[PDB]
């Protein structure tokens, strides 16, 4: 059983968006479907629920048309509309299949999630900068490299070293927002014999702005 | 007595080949009859809604022909009863119960032509009566007829072929084979003494009639509700409460049907003319309502799929219930040919839905479908008035085909029967026999 | 609605340990459920109806409680037990989740492997200067970073970012980035990066000189 | 006449004490049936665990399977032979007599002997159902509450005995209606009027079912899914299948009776040769519960596989013949455990076989063998123990294919009819007739 | 209930094409599905059936893998693979839902059909020419207009007037085959007050080449 | 496989007539079905199990027969019944169809509406020149079209095409298409279309002149 939810991303405050959830692996009928959102670094909160015949739709103690949950059993998909979107609605949105044991219901199977960002800020590509050890660095056992991905919006960026082949000793720190732009840094610690005698490339993708960059780390002269 | 048991145990389940073969021809005939009756009633209801087209422009004249068609057909029904067969009145289940107890005659030469054509009229006018009444009784007489025609001798044959007829009768009235057998071995049978009824022979009868019904009623169920939701364990207690509610109501509905027999008996005083006229009056009112608010009239098989689906409002449900109670009492208690069995399923659906709705809004954490409560309460009125739960529960289970609701249905059914007893209520079919049987003594 | 409050907000325990996390309710609840959310993946149903294990859950996991105070229990904690556990009721509508309990692999202390970096010549070709300082692989997560420009302390334009516990050693990393204007950066020479950790009373200094 | 008017107005008036004492029986029967079902599964699990620890070396594990099942069988046969000989075999015939007041209900003995004894025979993986245990244990529990609360009367003694055995069958199949219908078709004193209150039986059946569901909900004993429908021009096939069940029904009755006799020679009544032979049969079952698992065990696991038509024609014949053997051995030997369940599995296998033949002979009926499987499933029950109505409703409650009702009824009836015309007798009554006629001789 | 079979058209002799029938409006399980074909001008020949669980597939007296009938309950779709396609396989192919009365099965609901033309020819989109009345038209009560569709292969084409809002008084003449190309015309008859005062457009659709041409009938200059 | 043969292959009767068509079988059959296929549509289950009517089939239709002979009967036929009626058995595998009875309608006369059309300007910018001439709504279907270029008769390159009988009015229609080259078309002036039909002794003529 898989729940694949789409429709997330960047919206302007006061706008609206239609989150979708396509299902595969089970009879989508017979099953109650539900939406649960998780605010960044916060708890899980129940949005609403809908029964198989759509004859019952219940939402959390919230505003009149703030949430509009519907479903189409013919496409096996669950929808959610958020109206007049504010900074509160910035969250990770899971659709879930509902079931029960004795009859006190539980959230049976969850989906991957979609991240809704509610901000006036403009979609902006990142700048990729290589961080090579200084012209005074004492080359030990391990040599730490890295690259700075600064001034992008919105999340996410994906950083991979040597097209993912260099998978150990990697540290992609969480991005930090400032003046409506994100900034993160990634660190790859390789052996001292591994660099600079071998090419360590940092790869950054920011799909929001169609940005794909491979910045090479060369030693400082 | 141990040695006799050993003799008996070795001779168990051995029904004479004559009885088995005769039970076969009983079922076959009951089936054909119940098919003919069902097709005849559907034709008269069709002609009646055919005239409401010829007079669709003149609304007063429309309401006139809606009354006058049902009246004339009720009158004809009430008449054939009063003039030719007083026994063929009401349901007829209490009459065939007396026949199995050897206290009533099974005058088939009289009832067969009366109950058939008489019922045809009352049901054809869309009065609030079922087919059970006609078909079970007619079934019992068809079994008696072929006992007399073939001159079959002995306690086994007379009881068995009378029971298999009744069974085939109910089984054709609901397309519910098991219900017919379960009706016999819980309700029809003599309840206080041993009887030589061959259950194996009852079966054959029930089979043939079910087969006969299925020859002419293929691909349309009487009640199609479709697979409802499941019933979680923490929900069960709500069906017990539904039981208790039906449980206090079961005996109260019996007092009304018994009292209304007496209350309407004054209006005609047992006179043929005043009866037939009161009879047409009630009938006509049904044909009128069978246009202006059809939920209040007709058998009751049509609103069951609707009410379960939760397509009626809480306002409308309450209206349906009250108006159906009034129309059920006016038709059955009046002594028209026809069963109270089917309208009792329709009433329980309504009341069950109403509870279910109240249950849904009160308990969102249970994820209730007012329709599961509609089904649990469907045969619950049969389990509190008639006092035949194991008949009702299986009767429902065969028509609605929602086995996953087996516990809620039992729990409601049993809840109905326990409170039906504890509030001093009496099995409606026995209570009617014990009044007709007592009236057979009191005038001596 | 009912408010669930999970007792240990963050807790650490070594592999092979009796782990006990509470979930206290505001009012009265029955048959709560527990969900395991690992870093970067969907929440999964773990324990349901106070104690019943989901198909897949190891038997080291257990649950119990009643009325107002429930608990998830792990007899002999493992490495693959590191995650955030969310209790959740639906005995009373609307359903509510707990604040979450983050279970982390406790380990032996480690000193931060500090690396400091000069602003890239590509960034300077844009009027910006970010001085990056990686503090990699330490335990516990508690650390203090301090920047010194020409020996003098600086607190403005610093951005600190910790990773969640690593899945190969269960240590923490941290990055400190000092953002300056090209002009501000070029009127100074010494840029030091002091990491203050529990491992040493004397802080690990890492610096570079523009000259 | 006036007697009847007095009776009718007093119809369905069960004394509240009986009703309340009915509720207490089902509860106790249910929970015990739950615990019995847990133990047998527990012991089966251990046997699989021992096979894992000696997974290498083929003749080594074939021995530990034998010895695990032999030891546990021996424990059962012993507990029966040493403390309660009446608790051997099914127990259904024993309780039937108890309702006829022709047998005693020694609960202080039978309860622990049948429980722990069945645990042995069932847990070892012998071809025996849970009914035997649960039905008997059920009645005995209903007797316990009679004695303990000192309830007086024929009614109270017959009723609490009946509800117990009903609730017993109920929690043995998750089938409430089947339990109730079992009491009023087979269990009740068959030839005279009895004071068995149906309302009280119900209440008891409810409780044990609720008790079973509180532990075993969300998993059914047999999942088959929704099968196809059966057109009218097909019904004659179900009559023929019933006729085949009609002739085999009594022939299987003969063997179970005759094999009870032939296995009595091997021990001659000796508690030691009995135990050692019963352990040899039990051992054979655990050994076969590895080399061909569909020939051994309860047989509930193969039904779904049979109905889906997953077995071939050969594989079905084998499974049938082998299961004819293994069923007799375990039941005829007087091991604690029902023949009820093994007869279901015999019915499915034979049914599927007939359906497979049917499918290729008539490509125009668009058949699915699985439908004949379900119609044949309780057909043996209709032809051997001769309770068709209980049999039909039992299948209906476990398979849930109500659209197959006419096929199910026609086959079931066609069995009981040809079982009557070829000399056959209700197997559970014939065994009672044996036990009573051996008593007064 | 609706069966919409497709995937047919042009195939080279000895080749192989896969027909798909997409079902909706009914539980696609529970139902046996069938294929029936009809060669131009001639009658009906059954191809094969398949039960819901795919455990029984029966064909008409054919050969090896001549026909391969399959189904995918997940997509609600019926399939028919024809191999080594000769000129007898040039026909219209119907997916039919199967059912019965007394038990002897019938073909319950029939699909629209897909046409398979076995030939070595080339797929050619049609040329659509407006046929307006000559400048010397004695425009009486009704005015007859048409559009000429020539130079297409294979069959068929679907002529509708004004997206079909204009149904009454339309004649579409059967195609005539000349020099391995098909030609047909369609004639609509409208009130003289309805044209040229209002737009009259013929909509010619040739699914094989996936072309749709919407020609607007203009009075002669 | 049973060979069903349908008695009349094509039959013609006027509305009001009682119409019987026959489906005869090589061997013995039972509960045969019937299908209506109107021109240009998919077959529609008309009668099934010998004598049952599908929901929507007017009660003017009825079916009967047994063994080898079966018949579909229309009691008082109507013009809208103009179809081809296939029978089908499945009492013996594999199922098999009939040849068909094409029911045609006899109505009163109806004179053809002739409409002449000059080669469109788009077709002339392509080298072709197809002059179209529609004869619409005539009965009976017997018609004779005649092409005269500059009074002189043409018979080369002409293509004729008739529709089926209409489902509601019962009239046939025809299209005549004189195809020429661009040069061949332009080297004349008078184009005529002569339609001779039962309804008229003197042929209905429609013509256009290029100039
Ligand atoms: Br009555
Ligand atoms: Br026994």
């Amino acid at each position: 059983v898989r729940l694949l939810e789409s429709g997330g991303g960047l919206v302007q405050p006061g706008g609206s968006l239609k989150l979708s959830c396509a299902a595969s692996g089970f009879d989508y009928s017979r099953y109650w479907m539900s939406w649960v959102r998780q605010a960044p670094g916060k708890g899980l909160k129940w949005i609403g629920e809908i029964n198989p015949v759509s004859s019952t739709i219940n939402y959390t103690p919230s505003l009149k048309d703030k949430f509009i949950i519907s479903r189409d059993n013919a496409k096996d998909t669950l929808y959610l509309q958020i109206s007049k979107v504010r900074s509160e609605d910035t969250a990770l949105y899971y659709c879930a299949r509902l079931y029960y044991g004795y009859g006190y219901w539980y959230f049976d199977v969850w989906g991957a999630g979609t991240t809704v960002t509610v901000s006036s800020a403009k979609t902006t590509p990142p700048s990729v900068y290589p961080l090579a050890p200084g012209s005074a660095a004492a080359a030990a056992s391990m040599v730490t490299l890295g690259c700075l991905v600064k001034g992008y919006f919105p999340e996410p960026v994906t950083v991979t070293w040597n097209s993912g082949s260099l998978a150990a000793g990697v540290h992609t720190f969480p991005a930090v927002l400032q003046a409506a732009l994100y900034t993160l840094s990634s660190s790859v610690t390789v052996p001292s014999s591994s660099w600079p005698s071998e090419t360590v490339t940092c790869n950054v993708a920011h799909p929001a702005s169609s940005t794909k960059v491979d910045k090479k780390i060369v030693p400082r002269a | 007595r141990r040695r006799q048991l050993i003799r008996q145990l070795l001779e168990r389940d051995k029904t004479p080949l004559a009885i088995l073969f005769m039970a076969a021809v009983v079922g076959t005939l009951v089936g054909l009859a119940a098919v003919a009756f069902d097709k005849g009633v559907a034709w008269l209801q069709n002609q009646r809604m055919g005239a409401l087209v010829h007079t669709a422009d003149n609304y007063p004249l429309l309401l006139t022909v809606a009354f006058l068609c049902s009246a004339v057909l009720a009158m004809f029904g009430y008449f054939l009863v009063r003039k030719y067969a007083p026994e063929a009145g009401g349901s007829g289940i209490p009459e065939i119960e007396g026949a199995l107890e050897d206290q009533r005659p099974v005058r088939w030469w009289r009832v067969l032509p009366v109950k058939f054509f008489g019922g045809l009229g009352t049901l054809g006018g869309g009065m609030v009566l079922g087919r059970e009444g006609p078909t079970v009784q007619i079934g019992g007489n068809i079994g008696r007829m072929v006992l007399d025609i073939f001159r079959l001798k002995g306690d086994e044959a007379r009881h068995t072929l009378l029971a298999t007829g009744a069974a085939a009768g109910l089984a054709a009235a609901f397309n519910a084979p098991l219900a017919g057998i379960l009706f016999i071995i819980e309700e029809m049978r003599p309840q206080f003494r041993y009887t030589l009824i061959s259950i194996k022979a009852v079966f054959i009868g029930v089979i043939m009639s079910t087969i006969m019904y299925r020859i002419f009623n293929h691909e349309v169920a009487l009640i199609d509700v479709g697979k409802l939701s499941d019933a979680p364990l923490n929900t069960l207690w709500l069906y017990l409460i539904l039981g208790i509610i039906f449980g206090i109501f079961g005996p109260i509905f019996n007092k009304w049907v018994l009292g209304m027999q007496d209350l309407l008996h004054r209006v005609h005083g047992g006179n043929i003319t005043k009866w037939v006229l009161m009879g047409g009056a009630i009938g006509g009112l049904c044909g009128l309502l069978g246009f202006v608010a059809p939920a209040t009239s007709g058998g009751g098989f049509n609103l069951i799929p609707i009410a379960t689906a939760g397509n009626f409002s809480m306002g409308m449900l309450v209206f349906i219930f009250v108006a159906r109670v009034i129309t059920t009492l006016l038709c059955f208690s009046s002594g028209a040919p026809g069963g109270i069995f089917a309208p009792m399923l329709a009433l329980g659906t309504v009341l069950g839905t109403a509870f279910g709705m109240v249950a849904v809004e009160l308990f969102p954490q249970y994820h209730l479908e007012a329709g599961t409560f509609a089904i649990a309460g469907m045969g619950a009125l049969l389990a509190a008035s008639i006092r035949a739960p194991l008949t009702g529960i299986i009767l429902v289970l065969e028509m609605t085909d929602n086995y996953q609701l087996i516990l809620p249905m039992i729990i409601t059914g049993l809840g109905a029967t326990l409170l039906a007893q504890f509030t001093g209520g009496k099995p409606l079919a026995s209570a009617i026999l014990a009044r007709t049987l007592a009236k057979q003594e009191a005038e001596q | 609605d009912i408010v669930l409050t999970q007792s240990p907000a963050i807790m650490s325990a070594a592999p092979g340990d009796k782990v006990t996390m509470t979930c206290s309710a505001s009012s009265s609840v029955s048959y709560i459920h527990w969900y395991q959310q690992k870093s970067g993946t969907s929440p999964k149903r773990w324990i349901y109806d106070t104690s019943k294990l989901t198909s897949g859950v190891p038997v080291r996991f257990s649950g119990s409680g009643s009325g107002t105070s429930y608990s998830l229990t792990i007899n002999t904690m493992e490495a693959e037990d590191a995650a955030t556990y969310y209790c959740q009721q639906w005995s009373s509508h609307p359903q509510t989740f707990g604040g979450g309990t983050k279970l982390e692999i406790l380990r032996a202390d480690a000193a931060p492997t500090v690396s400091i970096f000069p602003p890239s010549s590509e960034q300077l070709t844009s009027g910006g200067a970010s001085v990056v300082c990686f503090l990699n692989n330490f335990y516990p997560k508690d650390i203090n970073v301090k920047w010194k420009i020409d020996g003098s302390e600086r607190q403005n334009g610093v951005l600190n970012s910790w990773t969640d516990q690593d899945s190969k050693d269960s240590t923490y990393s941290m990055s400190s980035t000092l953002t300056l204007t090209k002009d501000e950066y070029e009127r100074h020479n010494s840029y030091t990066c002091e990491a203050t950790h529990k491992t040493s009373t004397s802080p690990i200094v890492k610096s570079f000189n523009r000259a």
